């Protein structure tokens, strides 16, 4: 049978584990010398970017 | 926050 | 021991988080500079390409 | 209300759009001048390392 | 018409595959000349950083 | 749509 | 498959 | 664990 539990679970682990690893790229790309000295790839820049992204898809569900 | 911290 | 609401907070904060970082991360790769000229890699034609392979995954759960 | 209908759109929406994305990001890596020929990182053998990944994560789940 | 078993199929294939490719692309990204050299993103580090981040909200939904 | 516009 | 393409 | 693995 189809175990529930065990699916949230790997479905939690990927996610969770993909947006670390993603956090991760991001900060190195930031770096990446052919963006360097623009603040359109700034890390901290994009960072606020993201938020408020996830801010105005969160608020629709959750208030 | 600095590249590659979590966010 | 579990909360599902708390689960799809969470869930839902990955996901979203993740797109928009890798939208990002995917802007700066489309500049890097060995693939200029690779206009397969350009960004606009792979947001095209991305927004029909949503589509068509979309079309499919959701009329 | 929360809605899982709207739920599940913006989730299959996020996770399409990012493995999309993903997919070419990966693309712009494999050729990036600092890896090649390492057949490691080569796309091919990524994309069938990958596969085979997710191929036994999903048998576990989905016969 | 809407088929859950389906949609499991679908939303898990797309994590599972975009982990899988994730942590790639981290690897690639790693070895990046403008950063081999930085401990903080060497492989090892992030993917023990990584780890730990999934431990701490795995173990608030999970015993 | 320009490089590191959401889409 | 090529860089590029889904998979 | 080195460059490349899945963890």
């Amino acid at each position: 049978a189809f175990n529930q539990t065990e699916f949230n679970k790997l479905l939690l682990e990927c996610v969770v584990k993909t947006q670390s690893s993603v956090a991760k790229i991001l900060g190195i790309e930031s770096l990446s010398p052919h963006v360097s000295g623009n603040s359109k790839f700034e890390y901290a820049n994009m960072v606020e970017d993201i938020r408020e992204k996830v801010s105005s898809e969160m608020e629709r569900f959750f208030p | 926050v600095e590249p590659g911290d979590d966010f």
